[PDB]
């Protein structure tokens, strides 16, 4: 179970488990039932010390679980500031569309990350962007009551 | 101290979010449900066995960090 172990171990921060499979040559690009693979769990679960050595032997940045999530998308959702900029400074897609449409941007302005909608824009996101729905950020951000981020959005014009 | 982090799992998929605790569930419920592309009203989302609405806040539910919310297919 090279691969399995990978992914639990990429959770929950077993730093030093991680470190034993890949120096014993797991696939550090192994996915699950799911679509993810263990640089998903790392970033959504806010380990940035094992996302950055994931991404350092050759993670794939831009990986697509089943429906299209990036780990943009799931360090985007936990408002996780560095490990947003370290998958940004090592090639993440930072206007990445899912199967319907949601850009990290979206699911920042939606769940209400001033930060995280910030340093998207200064790395390049695209407002206009639009969902199998047909909402920008900025409509979700004036959907679920975050004004003072859908300022920010409305700036970018 | 002013946030708290939720785990959403519907047995197949398990996605971490960090969220305002005066703000209301929705969100929470709308991009975990938006990502598979259906609505949030086609999942029930349940805390300790309870279905959870969508007006309401984690401060309101006495959510704590780390909690763990159910999503169930209705129908």
């Amino acid at each position: 179970d090279l691969g399995k172990k990978l992914l639990e171990a990429a959770r929950a921060g077993q730093d030093d488990e991680v470190r034993i499979l890949m120096a014993n040559g797991a696939d550090v690009n192994a996915e699950d039932l799911r679509g993810f693979t263990p640089l998903h769990l790392a970033a959504n679960s806010g380990h940035l010390e094992i996302v950055e050595v994931l991404l350092k032997t050759g993670a794939d940045v831009n990986a697509q679980d089943n429906y299209g999530w990036t780990p943009l998308h799931l360090a985007a959702v936990i408002g996780h500031l560095e490990i947003v900029e370290v998958l940004l400074k090592h090639g993440a897609d930072v206007n990445a569309k899912d199967n319907f449409g949601s850009t990290p941007l979206h699911l920042a302005a939606r769940l209400g990350h001033l930060e995280i909608v910030e340093v998207l824009l200064k790395h390049g996101a695209d407002v206009n962007a639009q969902d199998k729905w047909g909402e920008t950020p900025f409509d979700l951000a004036i959907d679920n009551g975050n004004e003072d981020i859908a300022e920010v959005l409305q700036k970018a014009a | 101290e002013t946030h708290i982090n939720l785990k959403v799992s519907d047995g197949s998929s398990e996605i971490f979010f960090k969220i305002k605790k005066t703000t209301p569930l929705r969100r929470l419920m709308e991009a975990f449900a938006k990502r598979q592309g259906k609505e949030m009203d086609s999942l029930r989302f349940l805390y300790d066995g309870i279905r959870i609405q969508a007006d309401q806040t984690p401060e309101d539910l006495d959510m704590e960090d780390n909690d763990i919310i159910e999503a169930h297919r209705e129908q």
